[PDB]
RNA sequence: CAUGAGUAACGAUAAAGAGGGUGAGAAUCCCUCUCGCCGUAAGCCCAAGGGUUCCUACGCAAUGGUCGUCAGCGUAGGGUUAGGCGGGACCUAAGGUGAAGCCGAAAGGCGUAGCCGAAGGGCAGCCGGUUAAUAUUCCGGCCCUUCCCGCAGGUGCGAUGGGGGGACGCUCUAGGCUAGGGGGACCGGAGCCAUGGACGAGCCCGGCCAGAAGCGCAGGGUGGGAGGUAGGCAAAUCCGCCUCCCAACAAGCUCUGCGUGGUGGGGAAGCCCGUACGGGUGACAACCCCCCGAAGCCAGGGAGCCAAGAAAAGCCUCUAAGCACAACCUGCGGGAACCCGUACCGCAAACCGACACAGGUGGGCGGGUGCAAGAGCACUCAGGCGCGCGGGAGAACCCUCGCCAAGGAACUCUGCAAGUUGGCCCCGUAACUUCGGGAGAAGGGGUGCUCCCUGGGGUGAUGAGCCCCGGGGAGCCGCAGUGAACAGGCUCUGGCGACUGUUUACCAAAAACACAGCUCUCUGCGAACUCGUAAGAGGAGGUAUAGGGAGCGACGCUUGCCCGGUGCCGGAAGGUCAAGGGGAGGGGUGCAAGCCCCGAACCGAAGCCCCGGUGAACGGCGGCCGUAACUAUAACGGUCCUAAGGUAGCGAAAUUCCUUGUCGGGUAAGUUCCGACCUGCACGAAAAGCGUAACGACCGGAGCGCUGUCUCGGCGAGGGACC
RNA sequence: AGGGUGAAGCUGGGGUGAGACCCAGUGGAGGCCCGAACCGGUGGGGGAUGCAAACCCCUCGGAUGAGCUGGGGCUAGGAG
């Protein structure tokens, strides 16, 4: 029932990653923001395998 | 290698009024040719209705002759491309290399013709206007020399030689007008190759049209949320407007357009 | 922390019952025995994605929707290794990046080239055996792969730049091989009659799989020269252009069948033991014969038809320049070859829905019998289960499903539903028609199984070897003979719409929108628009038979009356006004040259006024009065009014309120529909008008057929309800 | 998956001048027609704190095309 989930090691992994974030200025910006504003990490790190 | 126009399927349910055409060279093209991207979307914003595709070949054709202005060529033969309003002749240049070129009035496979500095005014060769035997026919024709075959009268059997003046000769172009081109410029001799095509009949629209590649257009399409015109009702609106914030369909476009007066007159119209 | 509540609920009506076992306790664990449901899936398989877990050993207080000594649960330990499988160590498209370059207030926008970037390209192995556990990765048998060192033989060798070349629809399709079906009493084998019978071409099991190349089936992919060799595809013998010969069902060079070296496996029972995961196990095999064959493979076929089907290795082919004495082509010897990957789940309790949620999620025959054909049907093969809460009587009543008679729609807003009806073969088939068709019209009749005479397309002629109907004849047994499961109810008729379709994810199967095809009309390509801050792309490598704006929407007949207002199209003679150019002139300060305002005669851009044009352009197309031997209107009979004043067809309609209009038909009766009439509350051709076959999960009106549907239904089975 | 339909071309036989054009055989095209896997989802029915934040059943339409589908991408949110 295409509940829209079903991720893709590829696609998802792909679309999102350190690189990518640093690429788009918004990406980067939000990056640091979150990053040290409140610790955590980065789902663009979330990645598996 | 000409082509039948008229063959029409018959009563194979509503596949009715389907017109076939068959160039006899039937060979699959040759060596020189890449392909086109999937434009319709472009410069990556998206634009202009219809648009869909359907299979994929994609052309490269000669548009410039002064590049050998002489090496007779003999019709390699007939054939065409997933583009153009009137087939082509893959021609062979006596020097070895060949080139996809026009396809004027039914010439003939193996026929020799060429062009340049004086070509015999035999539909097929091409020449700098100037060699214009005023009262004759060509197409492909290009004003502003070098600017390549400019005015590729598609299946446009239309370049009618009409007198000359100054460094410009007068021409009657499809449209139903007369412009001017400095003689040294050029013209493919004779006329086009297709028209009946233009009359072709195709069955169940969806089927055909789409196959064409193009999908749709649907005006004042109810919910005029946009669709310029009215909707949310039967009735055809009033204002007198078109899609994407339009001016109806009876107003200019030209301007100073240094272009305009610069040549041509007849102004834009016909009367069949 | 209470409450309905110890009622509702346990995730599918694919059922389970026994015996023994282990246990502190076993409906709910283990074996084994009866039994039902899958099987075309509840099969296995690759992949995805999950990422623990998988196993083996202990344990269950949490977790499973209670169990629970069971687990995918908890604790610990061990478990996947590949030059030849895959992906990178290579290729590239879309496509992202981007040295250049064009471009922004900035952040960026655009971007060739080179790069990144694919189960799209390309590339060198297979099978049999061994672990609790992984395998073409391990072992073993068999078959190779490139790269390095050498040597041996052989050459204008020597880029990746030129080229040729790999490269490609769809529909279909001859010919040829295993897969893979299938009968061999055909050979090997462990057994049996239990029961009236048969030990007899009886049953039951099996009767292969891989094999350098050597070779024998099929074909599967073409030219030798020479020369001119005014292109070369810049640089040169390689391609392509011209010419004279040989251009042979030609030798050419790339997958099957045999090979066969040869290895390996080899199952029924059967009974001995482990829970099982399992193993001995018969010589241990017999391992031959004949049948049917594909959408698979050879194969880049072959034909036909348009909407006419991707870019980088490999073979050559020259510079660089080396080579040519140590470059490449080719044998043998020697020596090399790393990075990331497997466990298992994996049409699903481990992947996605917050749950062991009956939802969804990509490709691989899909074993067999029967059915005309077939992944549908019914029973099954292997292989998979028994959905995880149980026992119990079984009343109300909803559910699911079965039977009815009498009548057979009156129920009812609607025959909603449900039943009728449906499998192929022959008899036969209406108004209308775009002569394609409405026909599966419609209405009949058929089939089962026996024996008998009679023709055929298979397979090495053709003789136990099979598939097509034969055909006909006599006859057999049922109420019953597509015998069960797959499987049309039908006819008449009217409004719309053409018909194929998409959608409205969340009611709204269907009109609307599509549309093919009509007309107006826009644009000269550096078109016109569409996004854009330029840049720029788009558009179109298209180039007015073309690319846009549109109202319509096959087709047939047919598109009439007005442009006085509106928009748009055409002409600036004139009236008209911004800035401006501008100077008359007034002005303040100036003792004064002067310095500085205000400044307005006249010239002055589109526009606006004005004059024509103008409907498949907005948008509209009338009002009243009078007269032909009489009793009824009709012709103008002139007038009031405006731009004229609605034609053709059309009418109480997906527009008539007076309306259940009036007649007619249908009918026991009908505001329902069909047909008329036509004083059209308020139709009219282009947002089309009248009509118009085929086609609709269209909406509405008849009527035949059939049917617990209705006159109430009445009993019945399965599930909760209830103990 | 599977089955029926049965155009165009052609081949031959038939009639003029040849020809139209006919008949027959071949053929075996898209529409498709019939109907599963595939894709949609009315018509009726069955849950209401339901297997479920859109389901199960009986049923039904397309069932080669504007078809359906896995992988890889671009357009996006006053924009698509
Ligand atoms: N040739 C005309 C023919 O007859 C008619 O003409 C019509 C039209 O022209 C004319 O219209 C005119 C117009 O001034 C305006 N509508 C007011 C005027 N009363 C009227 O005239 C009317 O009244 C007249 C005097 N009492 C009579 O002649 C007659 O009843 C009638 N014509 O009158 C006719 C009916 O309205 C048909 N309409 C037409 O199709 C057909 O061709």
């Amino acid at each position: 029932m295409k509940r829209t989930w079903q991720p893709n090691r590829r696609k998802r992994a792909k679309t999102h990653g350190f690189r990518a974030r640093m690429r788009t200025p918004g990406g980067r910006k939000v990056l640091k923001r979150r990053r040290q504003k409140g610790r955590w990490r980065l789902t663009p790190a979330v990645r598996k395998r | 290698k000409f082509k039948p126009y008229t063959p029409s399927r018959r009563f194979m349910t509503v596949a009715d009024f389907s017109e076939i055409t068959k160039t006899e060279p039937e060979k699959s093209l040759v060596k020189p040719l890449k392909k086109t991207g999937g434009r319709n979307n472009q410069g990556r914003i998206t634009v202009r209705f219809r648009g869909g595709g359907h299979k994929r070949l994609y052309r490269i054709i000669d548009f410039k002759r002064w590049d050998k202005v002489g090496i007779p060529a003999k019709v390699a033969a007939i054939e065409y491309d997933p583009n153009r309003s009137a087939r082509i002749a893959l021609l062979h240049y006596v020097d070895g290399e060949k080139r996809y070129i026009i396809a004027p009035d039914g010439l003939q496979v193996g026929q020799q013709v060429v062009a340049g500095p004086d070509a015999p005014i035999q539909v097929g060769n091409a020449l700098p206007l100037r060699f214009i035997p005023v009262g004759t026919v060509v197409h492909a024709v290009e004003l502003e020399p070098k600017k390549g075959a400019k005015l590729a009268r598609a299946a446009g059997t239309s370049a009618q030689i009409q007198g000359r003046e100054g460094d410009y000769v007068i021409l009657r172009l499809p449209s139903g007008e007369l412009r001017k081109v400095h003689g040294e410029c050029y013209a493919t001799v004779g006329a086009v190759g297709n028209a009946d095509h233009k009359n072709i009949v195709l069955g169940k629209a969806g089927r055909s049209r789409w196959l064409g590649r193009r999908p749709h257009v649907r005006g004042a399409a109810m919910n005029p949320v946009d669709h310029p015109h009215g909707g949310g009702e039967g009735r055809a609106p009033r204002g007198r407007p078109p899609a994407s914030p339009w001016g109806w369909q009876t107003k200019g476009l030209k301007t100073r357009k240094r272009r305009k007066p610069s040549s041509r007159f007849i102004i834009a119209r016909r009367k069949k």
